[PDB]
DNA sequence: AAACGCGGGGGACAGCGCGTACGTGCGTTTAAGCGGTGCTAGAGCTGTCTACGACCAATTGAGCGGCCTCGGCACCGGGATTCTCGAT
DNA sequence: ATCGAGAATCCCGGTGCCGAGGCCGCTCAATTGGTCGTAGACAGCTCTAGCACCGCTTAAACGCACGTACGCGCTGTCCCCCGCGTTTT
């Protein structure tokens, strides 16, 4: 047996992508590529944020991120801040700004 | 029990939203507001709860009333 | 079922170090379910749009073009085109 | 010593944003949503996070409003924010 | 499009008052919009509830979720009213 | 035949209403009080408008609709505004406000 | 005669506030409209009423902008709107 | 062609949002305002046009594009 | 629609009387913490049967034209409603 | 603030003309019975477990009182700019 994802050189799962579509009431059918796609998209999205956080956490001499960092990564990036526009992160706080 | 929110609580918001000075009529003015919102999502949620056939507010309930009204909150299960 | 393990295995490769708290890991999962959502939708509504009834890895690429803003959607559609034909050719 | 009508508010202003912990005492906001919930549903019970979730709702939304706020004041050429400063935000928010 | 059932519900309402194309464009717009909004929110109920079924019931749920006020009062009323009609036939 | 429109004492289609629901990726299944439900409501909604919408149209000493009379009868009107807050009427205007 | 300033002004706004054509020219608007295009896609056409749907758009969200930032200028003592006015509204509406 | 948006046109959009007073810095603030406006919209019509691999944006297109802007527009088929 | 001639409400800036809210300190609640219990409501399990769907024939409501006659657009009358400019 | 002349908008109106939705005819497609198959929504039913309650302790924050410095809202004055109109594209 190998995994969609190895297939596609993914760490996100395509085939429970795959069901999630199959099932959310989205189309009668789904593409076989259309998983590998969306998952490939998810899992960039996913790395940046955490490579963002994960600075963050250094630069405050911290080793794990905590939702402070990704608050920060997500505000201090123009086009992230975009995307999460209308979204509130729990504990995040707020950028420093007077 | 609105008056559990109390100036002090009101101050430490508005000095988060960098606010330098506060009028005294600002934290009855806070209060309606709060209350206002607070009505708006609670009503939601109690729905949610209602359709579900439920006696217990979740805190999806609360996730789902704030998604629907443009307010998404990460953190709490969605 | 949630996204920990992957959001975890996608961490230890972009930061080796570094961990993350439940309550950070809880913000990533709802973030990936909700972009998984708006993509989705998007690709529902262009197939309806255009009387379509699968959604293929076009409809994904136009959805991602439509939501994710400015370099944002431009390496997005570099992964995502790049893992559909690592996949092709399995 | 005394410090200058100021000096500890901006000190204020920069240790709260610096933090991330919720600013309303918890008690008297679960009261606040059991009474407001009263309304809509009787003998209604809550989830600990579900009243966990609202809190942290609501105190962004406030924090959101009073930046606005703050911004509509020093528009006045005000430092002082005033109840027609939150009016207007709330208005051109569409509120 | 909805433009004759729009018509029929004018001629109840007002017998005398006619309607243009372009009014009738944004009847039929504004159907569709309802439309989408309830049934999308139907959904939703139904997902969240692990249900594969849209019923009545999801529909009400909507349409308190969306009409505000005395909106969705009426509209309920109107709802119930026509489902029990329908299974008395 | 008798169609679910007259069993159910409407104007609008239940019929159609049934069919867009199945064909519009909503639900797996769709009840049959649905449709009937989603019709009586588009059809309140409908007159409420409409009847509006031809009072203003007759203190303008008009015998026919116009946009004009629908953007009047929605803005006019609290709960019709907040239903539609997001909505561009087209030939619409705006409200005599100064 | 001489209408002393505002009187034509308060005119003007009692006029098209009744009216609802559109106030910008067609032909130039879709000038700009095809100008915009281009630099998305080349050799692109366009249905008559793709551009009339794109005008209505344009014109309803500068008269909603326009009321935001009147509503600006007179929460700053001024009957007079300026790029400040216009500049808060935006911020505040989050665009 | 932003010029095409005169004066006196943003004048008479002003007019309709009941504005009596305007200065002079104000009608190239709005063309600036008026083209990111456009442009946004534009590209997302344009991006629904390709998906359908039409050569010609439709009215539909730009309805689509101004409904996922939250601006929805009604009177041109939805 | 664009460019030129006055021009006076209009915006912007200096003074200042004063409420008014920030800073600080003492006493009072009252919220946080910790511990223990209850039971009523959420979650998993099993039977079933009612309400869902599947295929399909039709004939009737509903959509595509189609001609047209009444209400909307227009044009000069003229009418009374608004705004400017002296005086009580 | 009130009262008239003098011009100068719009609003009402009788007259004329023309465009377009409304009743009508035709067509085709799909809504509704109809019967049968089946699948998940109800109804217990059973367990458990998660916060209402209580009780006590504790200590940290909320009110209040006061002192006092500082922005607020006129108030007035300078200068200066969009407007109204006119003339020409």
């Amino acid at each position: 047996a190998k995994t969609r994802s190895s297939r596609a050189g993914l760490q996100f799962p395509v085939g429970r992508v795959h069901r999630l579509l199959r099932k959310g009431n989205y189309s009668e059918r789904v593409g076989a590529g259309a998983p590998v796609y969306l998952a490939a998209v998810l899992e960039y999205l996913t790395a940046e944020i955490l490579e963002l956080a994960g600075n963050a956490a250094r630069d405050n001499k911290k080793t794990r991120i905590i939702p402070r960092h990704l608050q920060l990564a997500i505000r201090n990036d123009e086009e992230l801040n975009k995307l999460l526009g209308r979204v509130t992160i729990a504990q995040g706080g707020v950028l420093p700004n007077i | 029990n609105i008056q559990g929110i109390t100036k002090p609580a009101i101050r430490r918001l508005a000095r988060r939203g960098g606010v330098k000075r506060i009028s005294g009529l600002i934290y009855e003015e806070t209060r309606g507001v709060l209350k206002v919102f607070l009505e708006n999502v609670i009503r939601d949620a109690v729905t949610y709860t209602e359709h579900a056939k439920r006696k217990t507010v979740t805190a999806m309930d609360v996730v789902y009333a704030l998604k629907r009204q443009g307010r998404t909150l990460y953190g709490f299960g969605g | 079922e949630s996204y920990s393990i992957y959001v975890y295995k996608v961490l230890k490769q972009v930061h080796p170090d570094t961990g993350i708290s439940s309550k950070a890991m809880g913000i990533m999962n709802s973030f990936v379910n909700d972009i998984f959502e708006r993509i989705a939708g998007e690709a529902s509504r262009l197939a309806h749009y255009n009387k379509r009834s699968t959604i293929t890895s076009r409809e994904i690429q136009t959805a991602v073009r439509l939501l994710l803003p400015g370099e944002l959607a431009k390496h997005a559609v570099s992964e995502g085109t790049k893992a559909v034909t690592k996949y092709t050719s399995a | 010593h005394r410090y200058r009508p100021g000096t500890v508010a901006l000190r204020e202003i920069r240790r709260y944003q610096k933090s991330t912990e919720l600013l309303i005492r918890k008690l008297p906001f679960q009261r606040l949503v059991r009474e407001i919930a009263q309304d809509f549903k009787t003998d209604l019970r809550f989830q600990s996070s579900a009243v966990m979730a609202l809190q942290e709702a609501c105190e962004a939304y406030l924090v959101g409003l009073f930046e606005d706020t703050n911004l509509c004041a020093i528009h006045a050429k005000r430092v002082t924010i005033m109840p027609k400063d939150i009016q207007l935000a709330r208005r051109i928010r569409g509120e």
